[PDB]
């Protein structure tokens, strides 16, 4: 059958949270003042590093290795900066006015004019920490919206006959993902209409994260144009899966 | 493709 | 404080269906080309825009913002709404975009407008999954106003705006239990209608990014506020 | 300025 239609609500969260990849670090040298190509070197760096354990990360999502070759490409293709985003909101939620790229690069709005069409994407992710800090978002919750990210930013992306059925399997992970966000919010002691309330506030999140990968990956075409950043080989084919 | 050879590692 | 907060569930969905724009028509006597088709679909959304602008004064809570909120949330989402009313005229035609009721284009007729194919493939996609998940009018004027408050409220540089959002949460909830659903029915629909909003803002980034190419390629000329609406997203 | 002032007044 499968192994994550199988799982509790507590199987869930467990299995998620021992999913987690490290928080990487990044080579910033504070005793440089790092210009707009070398700041963007050291995030295409970082990026580069934090895909691989994405990728393996995915694989201990419970019913990603259910699918085919071919979606789990798919997804991860579609995915990955927002997943990314959600990752680095999640890390800066107890650094206000700050975004927690690695626990030695910590940057400022400021800083982030640095970069030339930065100013607004650095904006809309300290808006979405300011959001998850006002939720006060537990990290069980989290885990749940990421894999949700991950199934659901490209299961309408797809199909023919024989792979529709692969896209009602996703689903009925993603039906179990919210019967273990709702088993969540019940456990702290939230009434049922507080329940249903959190659970859309959350999921009304995934829509901006989306709009910040959508106009973030706009953005790094654009560079890849413009030749400022550095190499990173697996970035270009992420890159121009969305091109 | 590296994320086919990744997703396909041991 | 506002008057939304205070209205019944069944009051809430009342005040959406009444203040619901009209189908409206595209120019008659049309195959079509690249510049034709842009053309019609140009002069459906920019008469569509002025009834959505209206739509929005009547949505409960929406008045009770500042003009320069107002005008920030249509700006962020007038294509998201558009789109999910297209959506939504779509349902019952299978395979088929009803733009409007004398213009219904299949996948192929996209294929005169380069990169118009893909946001059809994804537009039908969420026309059918509507259609399996046997989406309700109550519930798509739910969605549409959620789309108009959410899509823009993280961008302002907000507490009556999620107090409005939580109100159509215990709207949508109150027509599941009203239909049928068991508790774990319910949450599981809410969840599934929600993440929906996710494409559908997928669908008008990528959209909004293909006409301003061609605002930029002058394939047709566009009006001065479907230009003000496009400029609002750089 | 904008035409989006207009008609939310009217
Ligand atoms: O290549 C890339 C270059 C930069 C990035 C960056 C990010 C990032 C990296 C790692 C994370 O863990 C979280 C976010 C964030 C979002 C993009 S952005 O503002 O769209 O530019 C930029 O800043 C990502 C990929
Ligand atoms: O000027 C415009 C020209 C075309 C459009 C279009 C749409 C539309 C129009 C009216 C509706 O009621 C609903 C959707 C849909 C989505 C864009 S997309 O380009 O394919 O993306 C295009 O096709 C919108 C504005």
């Amino acid at each position: 059958n499968s192994l994550a239609l199988s799982l509790t609500a507590d199987q869930m969260v467990s299995a998620l949270l021992d999913a987690e990849p490290p928080i990487l670090y990044s080579e910033y040298d504070p005793t440089r003042p790092f210009s707009e190509a070398s700041m963007m070197g050291l995030l295409t760096n970082l990026a580069d590093r934090e895909l691989v354990h994405m990728i393996n990360w995915a694989k201990r999502v419970p019913g990603f290795v259910d699918l085919t070759l071919h979606d789990q490409v798919h997804l991860l293709e579609c995915a990955w900066l927002e997943i990314l985003m959600i990752g680095l909101v999640w890390r800066s939620m107890e650094h206000p006015g700050k975004l927690l790229f690695a626990p030695n690069l910590l940057l400022d709005r400021n800083q982030g004019k640095c970069v030339e069409g930065m100013v607004e994407i650095f904006d809309m992710l300290l808006a979405t920490s300011s959001r998850f800090r006002m939720m006060n978002l537990q990290g069980e919750e989290f885990v749940c919206l990421k894999s949700i990210i991950l199934l659901n930013s490209g299961v309408y992306t797809f199909s023919t006959l024989k792979s529709l059925e692969e896209k009602d399997h996703i689903h009925r992970v993603l039906d179990k993902i919210t019967d273990t966000l709702i088993h969540l919010m019940a456990k702290a002691g939230l009434t049922l209409q507080q329940q249903h309330q959190r659970l859309a506030q959350l999921l009304l999140i995934l829509s901006h994260i989306r709009h910040m990968s959508n106009k973030g990956m706009e953005h790094l075409y654009s560079m890849k144009c413009k030749n400022v950043v550095p190499l990173s080989d697996l970035l270009l084919e992420m890159l121009d899966a969305h091109r | 493709k590296i994320l086919h050879r990744l997703l396909q590692d041991s």
